[PDB]
């Protein structure tokens, strides 16, 4: 997963 | 390698106020940064080699600007440029 | 200058790579714009891309879709690895 910057 | 991403975060909410970005996201704008930021002072660097004196000014990013970005975004890129460098000298 | 970008920044950065033995001032002023210029258009594109999308957040597939879409911004940046 990608958390947000 | 440098980070941007702050500055680029602030670039993101002016032009788009209500889109954010992810990690993985970011780390491929701060990767373009870098590598347009490497290809304009290389050639800034060759380009100051010609000159009677050994500095990179305005004048040498503006032909770097020139060589290295495709002509439409070139035009558009001096443009702004330019404008900066005439509000800071003022 | 009338940038986010940050000219101090660029200026040490410059200066640290060695390019050259001098760096007027003028120079990480206009390089500051240009970058800024430069990120503007891709997340102008990528942010279209993700609202396209239906998402509130730009992910990596939205800045591919961005360059791939964009003939000058491809020939830039390359192709976008996802």
């Amino acid at each position: 997963n990608d958390p947000d910057y | 390698v440098e980070t941007y991403k702050i500055y680029i975060f602030k670039v993101l909410k002016q032009v788009h106020p209500d889109i954010g970005i992810s990690s993985k996201a970011m780390g491929i704008m701060n990767s373009f940064i870098n590598d347009i930021f490497e290809k304009l002072a290389q050639e800034s660097s060759k380009l100051a080699r010609y000159n009677k004196k050994p500095t990179i000014t305005s004048r040498e990013i503006q032909t770097a600007v020139r060589l290295v970005l495709p002509g439409e975004l070139a035009k558009h890129a001096v443009s702004e440029g330019t404008k900066a460098v005439t509000k800071f000298t003022s | 200058a009338g940038l986010q970008f940050p000219v101090g920044r660029i200026a040490r950065f410059l200066k640290a790579g060695k390019y050259a033995e001098r760096v007027g001032a003028g120079a990480p002023v206009y390089l500051a714009a240009v970058l800024e210029y430069l990120a503007a258009e891709v997340l102008e594109l990528a942010g279209n891309a993700a609202r396209d999308n239906k998402k509130t957040r730009i992910v990596p597939r939205h800045i591919q879709l961005a360059v791939r879409n964009d003939e000058e911004l491809s020939k830039l940046l390359g192709d976008v690895t996802i």
